[PDB]
């Protein structure tokens, strides 16, 4: 039995965390949830909060409402790798059926400084920060991600044609750890080319490594071609093991106490989170459960968009992981 | 009759712009190309005689060189759907404007980068949105930018764009950040109509764009200055290795030339070509290798100039 700590979040939060503790205990799970509260006090976060994680290693997080409060997790917890599985997803037809892409998307540094300068009345310069450091680190995770996720394929995503000296030291680390893991196979794709190729064909896509703002936009560009934010895991991994899986979706406060939210988000979060930590076969079967859920469409939420509660989807999960 | 500058550029370049002129030359279009290629401060001594080129793909930089020496500062590409090249999604039209390094080392190991925005430059570029919006009975205006996270510059943009949607009040000025609008594009692009936005997004949201109407063999640009309008293909690719193998699509230089004809006020015959592009290309075997299809681009010339009725030395509704 392994504790996570379970961050609600705000708005629907409470309600999908509720959901997912749910199916995990159908599932048998060998997980107990250590429940938080993170709201910022001071700039920082509960100590009640801090200690759990630094113990626990394991984290989810549902939608938090808007220094942010996300912002201190990531400089609190190190968390320098984002990273986001995209799936197609049967019975939520969008018009890309194919996709199975991961972007990993380092996370600390690039535009996220916040650095900017009046240089002179009406001009504005903002400063993108790159690191060598940096961009090895999230070189090394794109490779080893690659490895313990059984993918064939790291392409980097850069401009270093146009940015020389950043974007060209992110492609110089990526090829020396990618010379240290032929294991996989390495190719390096200019932004503007992975853009256009990924709205015309993204099956061809596997793992994609960036910086940091162009990981923010294509990260989002790739959840659009598979149904929203509503739909998409997301993890962050940062320094001493810590990992935070986490819904990307607002809080919906429109919905918030009314048994209509989507657990999907959190739910396949959670699911990358069993995978993080080694628990394949847990993860495989309540990841078949939910899919099913949704192929079935007769317990779809309204946004997916059936006709039915939260409720009655996580039930159906629930029914169906219980048979393996 | 109009002079416009004809600049080949390099790989397809050359054999598009060959049949540009055919299609013109049956079309009775009348404009006179005349073809340019330190001598390349004397080539643009050459181009700065008319105000109107048309260029082909080439390759400090010559493509920029070219819009410094024209002062050429804003881009726009546009992109629509053509029925009979069907993609994942119908009835997009889109007009992207955007403006047309900066980089140290300041310890080993770490580098700084500089991006620059200034008031005087996003004014202008929004005021050419804003103004374009309005001439072409356009309603709304799109700001992209990603202010959230960069609260200086992309704000200062974005407030220039404000101040000049305030003179514009009947067009809907709405602002999105990048992230959002390229989920959009994916799911909803319908919604959009002019979009503006600083250089760097612009490649990004120019290629998702161009991918949603079919690709960039599909899709014309232009550049303009307060005097010089260049017009050429959305993408800078050259496609050298697809090079006199009649296999180029002819698509946006057929298009690219026809926002041309806008631009001189040559209306019925930029009508008239447009319309017969379009028709062709709802048949599918005349659709070139890169959308897909199996054509050469003499087959595609030959549908269009059948397309084009020409009464009189004029070019008609079909």
């Amino acid at each position: 039995v392994q504790t996570v700590t379970l961050i609600p979040g705000d708005g629907i939060g409470p309600e999908i965390s509720a959901a997912v503790m749910k199916i995990f205990d159908a599932a048998k799970a060998p997980i107990q949830w250590e429940e938080r509260n993170v709201t910022a006090i001071q700039w920082m976060i509960p100590s009640e909060a801090k200690e759990s994680m630094d113990k626990n290693k394991m984290g989810l997080k549902g939608p938090l409402k808007t220094p942010s409060m996300n912002l201190l997790l990531r400089k609190t917890f190190d968390l320098y790798a984002n990273v986001r599985p995209c799936v197609s997803i049967e019975g939520y037809k969008t018009p890309y059926t194919d996709v199975n892409i991961v972007t990993i998307r380092e996370n600390t540094e690039g535009e996220y400084s916040g650095i900017e300068h009046v240089i002179v009345d009406g001009v504005v310069a903002s400063i993108k920060l790159i690191t060598e450091g940096a961009s090895k680190r999230i070189a090394e995770f794109a490779f080893e991600y690659a490895r313990n996720n059984h993918r064939s394929n790291v392409t980097a995503v850069h401009k270093a044609n146009i940015m020389r000296m950043s974007d060209g030291l992110f492609l110089q680390k990526c090829r020396e750890v990618a010379e240290s893991c032929k294991d996989i196979k390495f190719n390096e794709m200019y932004l503007d080319t992975v853009c256009l190729n990924m709205v015309q064909d993204p099956s061809q896509f596997d793992v994609l490594v960036m910086p940091n703002l162009y990981g923010d936009i294509l990260s989002d560009l790739c959840a659009g071609l598979i149904g929203g934010l509503g739909v998409t895991p997301s993890g962050n991994i940062g320094a001493n093991g810590v990992a935070i899986f986490e819904s990307v979706h607002g809080t919906a406060p429109d919905i918030a106490g009314k048994d209509m939210a989507n657990p999907t988000a959190l739910l396949l979060s959670a699911v990358m989170m069993l995978r993080h930590m080694g628990l394949f076969d847990h993860a495989a079967r309540i990841e078949a459960a939910c899919f099913a859920t949704i192929k079935d469409g007769k317990s779809l939420t309204k946004d997916l968009g059936g006709n039915a509660k939260c409720s009655d989807f996580t039930e159906e999960i629930c029914r169906r992981v219980k048979d393996l | 009759r109009h002079t416009v500058t004809m600049i080949p550029g390099d790989g397809i370049g050359p054999e598009l712009m060959l049949h540009v002129k055919s299609v013109f030359r049956h079309a009775c279009v009348p404009v006179d190309f005349e073809e340019v290629h330190e001598d390349i401060r004397n080539a643009i001594m050459a181009i700065r005689r008319n105000r109107v080129a048309l260029k082909g793909n080439i390759e400090k930089s010559r493509n920029n060189i070219l819009r410094t020496s024209l002062d050429l500062y804003a881009n726009v590409i546009h992109c629509k759907s053509l029925p009979g090249v069907v993609t994942r999604h119908k009835d997009i039209d889109i007009l992207i404007v955007r403006e047309n390094s900066l980089e140290h080392e300041s310890v080993a190991g770490v580098v700084e980068s500089l991006k620059i925005i200034t008031k005087a430059k996003s004014l202008r570029i929004a005021e050419y949105a804003f103004k374009l919006a309005q001439e072409s009975g356009r309603k709304k205006v799109t700001a992209v930018h990603k202010a959230n996270i960069m609260k200086l510059g992309d704000g200062l943009f974005l407030q220039c764009c404000r101040e000049v949607a305030a003179r514009y009040p009947q067009i809907t000025f709405e602002n999105m950040i990048v992230d959002n609008t390229t989920m959009q594009l994916v799911s909803r692009p319908q919604q959009f109509d002019v979009m503006v936005m600083p250089n760097l997004y612009g490649n990004i949201v120019n290629n998702v764009c161009a991918g949603l109407v079919g690709g960039p063999g599909l899709v014309a640009g232009a550049n303009y200055g307060h005097v010089y309008a260049v017009f050429e293909t959305a993408t800078r690719n050259t496609g050298k290795s697809i090079a006199n193998k009649n296999i180029a699509n002819p698509t946006a230089t057929l298009l690219a030339s026809c926002m041309m004809l806008d631009h001189l006020k040559l209306h019925s015959y930029a009508t008239s070509i447009r319309k017969a592009v379009l028709a062709s290309m709802d048949n599918e075997n005349m659709h070139t290798p890169d959308i897909g299809g199996q054509g050469t681009t003499s087959e595609a010339i030959q549908d269009v100039i059948r397309h084009i009725r020409v009464i009189n030395g004029r070019a008609v509704e079909a």
